[PDB]
């Protein structure tokens, strides 16, 4: 009954309120993580401990695949350090993170946790096409970044780029008025 | 280490932020702290210190071809471990972006707002005292913001303003409404559209006119002005058809109005009501005659600006028999069929139909 | 233009650098390293109990830029003789001599051996000279901008005697240079490395019988020549070459598509006699033209 | 009558040092709760360059080797199948025969380690007489070190990235009736105990 009465636009209970086009993406995000039907009891419980129990599950999962990492503490892709948290919360339906704050707090964790533990987060290795998925560009625009040296490397599929290199790249080249990072400066 | 008490408030173009941390503790200009920053960048745990600038200007993170990605990384740890209570530093940076407009002008993001072109003045600007200091100068039209008659070009003697020659760029009624409109107020005669669309449409008036009294005459009759400018320019270029007498191709019928008002800069129908009203007058009159609006010649290259493609979905749509062939560079298809499959399979939540008339 | 045989000789003559370890009892020994093993890897460090580390080289400022070395043609002869002779009058040797001297003064020739240092001091020994040893003490916290050098007691004479060494025919100026580096205990020293066309094999020499690293003579000639920031939208000073090559990233600026390399300015020599007979960019590329004739090189096709 | 637990180190992108240490760090948490001395080293696919896949676990009391094997690591790495349990089989008494011992001489060869050494020789000669100098203490030019397959390890108590150094010695058919230690050894205070691999 709770998840019923804030679908048609009713702005009265402390469950979080969105322009309810974005709310179906929040419904779709709950089914993708749990890998089941859209549960209701823990859905109220997860948003009743918001945003305190959110960052704990973020912390317990980055501890999970780093304690049980397969290769090493370095020379790794961003898989098995952010495996399902990053690839499963991109486009619901748009990255306007004032609206979908599941990306506004995910990219808050990507800001405040860059350069600790001798660059443990800044040595995640990426390929070229993740910039086409994350930063909303094409493969031909990446080749313009290499020839005029704005992106500095260190093929589409080969893993060649770096994380602190690419996080400070989109604050300088790939930041639109809708996709800003300043939208959560009063949340953390 | 430990820059004591970062004070400041909003509405600043980041250049006086280094000046306000210069006037504390007793320091000459900004070459010392600005070297001691890049010395601290040359110090522990850093890799990109070589390109952090040297002069009064160029702290701007678009002044280099490729140190843009190095300037923000420089600005990352320039707030955290050098300030007690790390202030609002990031987001003040006037960056660059990937966006453009329709007249091919470079877009430029400050924190959420887009200037028309990255050209505006950059040198020899007026300045007014008794603040610290502004956000809006070094631009085309931002003069007074409440207190007027303050140009302050320094033909008389040195040191009129009491700052210490840091920012201080000086060498030896309808304007008050638009100045309050670009600074951000209620502005009751104006329909309260954000500053990405405010500066986004000043050039749109500057582009079609090639002037504050000529500015407000287009906005004093705002529910009449766009409807009147679209009905007297549609009768133009009708006797100058190209094929025989009608069925006019691209670039000759509204080739300036339609290719000048699309995505300036963001595709929102809530605030940018230009896109909804040009869609209104063009398509409240769908089938007037045989070949007047819908039955014309269109190209697939100028169709992806509405369909949001990158010439990769066209190889899966026309072979799936949605758009019937009646080819990349020819004026082949028609405007009525391309727009309707856009409405049937290329909608959104904010770039959609349910925002214009009827309200 | 460029008539198939033209060459200049260089006008700055640096030598190798030598590393000595001074003890607390005012005794100096050569700094010797270790080798570990085809595959061979070298390791160098400050020995425990040492006070600091000394470095000494020498550099000369001669006048081989007035006429070429081989010229092949008496139309590129009197043109390039007149350009260097008109640059002496209208512009002056001030803006070049100050830039070359500061990279000698502020320890730029110590490449990455200044990182994590407490204090370092640099003492010149000019010749011909009537007076005193010149000092530059605690350079990190006392000398950082063009103006800290200009407050010195002995900057008016050492910007001088290089200006005469380029202006007068058969001129000469010789500088002995000494530096002392106060590095922490068991600190790593970074000399030059042997090429070894395909690790970290040191370039060594024999000083007082035992081997010691050098940090090169072409390595320390590159550090003094980094005065180039006239490539468009310049953020960092580069080393003077014909195509503005940057080393760390493997791009290059100054490309001939831009129109700003040397061979598209050297062909325009007759154009610039007219203006010098203008302070916007016709000056800012003759600083690149003069720094190529001081460099040397064969200019021929 | 020893046992062996052959592991399989499959997924084709993996480090040989970080996984031979973490499978030994979960042995290092052992012998601080159930304090025994009986579990060995035994690499079957030791080679010269880029050591291979298999490791084993050898003991004569031979029931703690399954008690060690269920200690919140294979019960935590089970489904994404990195490794699997062997068949807990008696070792046949004719096989190859090696020894694993911590060398520890290599750790005191690095330039920081020799300054760690001559600092200690400075103070323990407090019986006076001479007034010696640190000038007559040097490593000369030449130390030829072939291969030792180092294994990095973080300290339990504090934040130190220390390291181990163990090589191969294959002879001497009788020493060490299961007198191993915390890491598994053949050098310190007991014997030079060999391993049946």
């Amino acid at each position: 009954c709770t998840v019923s009465n804030w679908l048609a636009g009713h702005e009265s209970k402390p469950l979080p309120n969105l322009p309810k086009s974005y709310r179906w993406g929040l419904v779709h995000w709950w089914m993708g993580i749990k890998d089941s039907e859209f549960d209701h009891f823990s859905f109220v419980q997860f948003f009743s401990n918001w945003p305190r129990s959110f960052h704990s599950i973020i912390e317990d999962e980055v501890e999970f695949n780093l304690e049980h990492a397969v290769v090493s503490t370095s020379e790794l892709r961003l898989k098995d350090l952010l495996g399902r948290l990053f690839f499963g919360s991109i486009r619901l339906p748009e990255r306007n993170l004032q609206h979908n704050i599941i990306l506004g707090e995910l990219l808050c964790y990507l800001e405040n946790r860059l350069w600790q533990d001798k660059g443990l987060i800044a040595n995640l290795k990426m390929n070229a096409l993740e910039a086409t998925v994350m930063l909303n560009c094409s493969l031909d625009q990446i080749a313009s970044m290499v020839e005029q040296r704005i992106l500095k490397p260190n093929d589409v599929t080969d893993y060649l780029f770096h994380f602190g290199d690419i996080f400070c790249l989109w604050l300088a080249e790939f930041q639109s008025d809708e996709f800003n990072r300043s939208f959560y400066v009063s949340r953390w | 280490m430990f820059l004591q008490r970062p004070k400041p408030y909003s509405d600043e173009s980041l250049e006086s932020f280094f000046i306000r941390v210069a006037n504390k503790n007793g320091y000459g200009d900004v070459h010392r702290f600005l070297e001691a920053t890049k010395r601290f960048l040359q110090d522990i745990d850093h890799n990109g210190y070589q390109t952090f600038p040297t002069d009064i200007t160029r702290i701007n993170p678009y002044s280099a071809k490729n140190s843009s990605s190095a300037r923000t990384a420089s600005f990352l740890k320039l707030a955290q471990l050098t300030f007690n209570e790390p202030p609002e530093l990031l987001g003040l940076a006037i960056n660059r972006t990937n966006m453009k407009y329709s007249p091919s002008t470079s877009a430029v993001v400050r924190g959420a707002e887009v200037f028309p072109r990255s050209l505006l003045r950059t040198h020899s600007i007026p300045c007014c005292p008794l603040c610290l200091r502004e956000n809006g100068y070094a631009s085309y039209l931002w003069h007074f913001q409440g207190y007027e008659y303050c140009h302050s070009h320094n033909v008389p003697l040195i040191t009129t303003c009491s700052c210490g020659k840091e920012f201080d760029y000086r060498v030896s009624e309808a304007a008050c409404t638009v100045s309050n409109w670009l600074a951000g107020h209620e502005s009751k005669p104006l329909p309260n559209l954000p500053k990405s669309y405010r500066w986004g449409l000043v050039h749109w008036w500057m582009g079609i006119k090639d002037d504050h009294f000529s500015f407000v005459q287009f906005f004093s009759n705002w529910p009449r002005s766009f409807h009147s400018i679209i009905e007297d320019e549609v009768e133009f270029n009708l006797e100058h058809a190209v094929v025989s007498t009608s069925e006019l191709r691209l670039k000759d019928l509204l080739g300036r109005l339609f290719f000048g008002s699309i995505r300036l800069p963001e595709r929102n129908l809530q605030h940018n009501i230009i896109l909804g009203e040009l869609l209104c007058y063009l398509e409240n009159r769908l089938w007037q005659d045989k070949g007047l609006i819908a039955n014309l010649k269109m190209n697939a290259l100028e169709a992806t600006v509405m369909l949001n493609c990158s010439l990769d979905q066209i190889a899966s749509m026309v072979e799936q028999r949605i758009l019937k062939p009646n080819d990349v560079t020819d004026y082949l298809f028609h405007f009525g069929d391309i727009f309707c499959l856009w409405l049937a399979e290329f909608q959104s939540d904010e770039f959609n139909r349910s925002f214009y008339v009827s309200r | 233009k460029l008539p198939t045989n033209l060459a200049y000789e260089r006008s700055i003559d640096p030598s190798d650098v030598c590393f000595f370890v001074v003890w607390p009892d005012d005794r100096k020994t050569p700094l010797t390293y270790n080798s570990r093993t085809p595959h061979q890897v070298d390791f160098c460090h400050v020995p425990y109990g040492a006070s600091h580390i000394e470095c000494s080289f020498s550099v000369s400022f001669s006048s081989e830029l007035r006429q070429p070395y081989k010229c092949n043609s008496s139309k590129v002869k009197q043109t390039l003789v007149q350009l260097v002779e008109l640059y002496e009058t209208k512009i002056g040797w001030t803006e070049l001599a100050t830039r070359y001297l500061m990279n000698i003064c502020n320890g730029k020739w110590l490449w990455k051996n200044t990182r994590k240092a407490y204090c370092w001091n640099i003492v010149l020994t000019p010749w011909p000279w009537n007076g005193e040893k010149v000092g530059f003490e605690d350079i990190r916290t006392n000398y950082t901008s063009r103006q800290d050098f200009k407050n010195n007691k002995n900057w008016s004479a050492i910007v001088e005697m290089i200006k005469t060494a380029f202006s007068s025919t058969d001129g000469l100026a010789i500088f002995e240079v000494r530096a002392t580096l106060h590095l922490p205990t068991n600190a790593m020293v970074r000399p030059s490395q042997v090429f070894t066309e395909k690790s970290r094999v040191f370039q060594s020499t024999t000083i007082d019988g035992e081997r010691s690293p050098i940090l090169g003579a072409f390595k320390t000639g590159a550090a003094i020549a980094t005065i180039d920031d006239w490539y468009p939208e310049a953020t960092e000073p580069l080393r003077v070459g014909r195509f503005g090559v940057h080393r760390e990233d493997v791009t290059c600026y100054r490309h001939p598509s831009t129109g700003k390399d040397f061979f598209s300015i050297l062909q325009q020599a007759e154009h610039y006699i007219e203006v010098l007979s203008p302070a916007q960019e016709t000056i800012n590329d003759m600083h690149f033209l003069m720094a190529n004739l001081i460099k040397g090189g064969m200019f021929q096709h | 009558k020893w046992y062996y637990k052959t592991i399989t180190f499959l997924p084709e992108l993996c480090n040989n040092e970080s996984l031979a240490a973490k499978c030994l760090r979960v042995l290092h948490g052992f012998n601080y709760q159930y304090e025994t001395r009986n579990i060995g080293v035994s690499f079957p696919l030791w080679c010269d360059a880029t050591v291979g896949k298999k490791i084993s676990f050898v003991s004569k009391n031979k029931i703690e080797l399954d008690l060690l094997l269920k200690q919140h690591y294979f019960v935590q790495m089970e489904q994404l199948q990195y490794f699997h349990i062997s068949n807990t089989v008696l070792v046949p008494e004719d096989c190859t025969y090696v020894s694993f011992r911590r060398c520890q001489s290599i750790d005191k060869l690095t330039a920081a380690g020799l300054a760690r050494k001559i600092r200690r020789l400075e103070k323990r000669a407090l019986s006076r007489g001479e007034q010696f100098d640190p000038s007559s203490f040097a490593q000369k030019e030449h130390t030829a070190i072939a291969h030792y397959h180092s294994l990095g390890e973080s300290s339990k108590q504090t934040n130190r990235n220390f390291r181990l150094n163990i090589r191969m010695l294959s002879e001497q058919p009788r020493e060490g009736n299961s007198i191993f230690s915390s890491y598994g050894l053949s050098n310190s205070e007991n014997s030079f105990q060999p391993v049946p691999l």
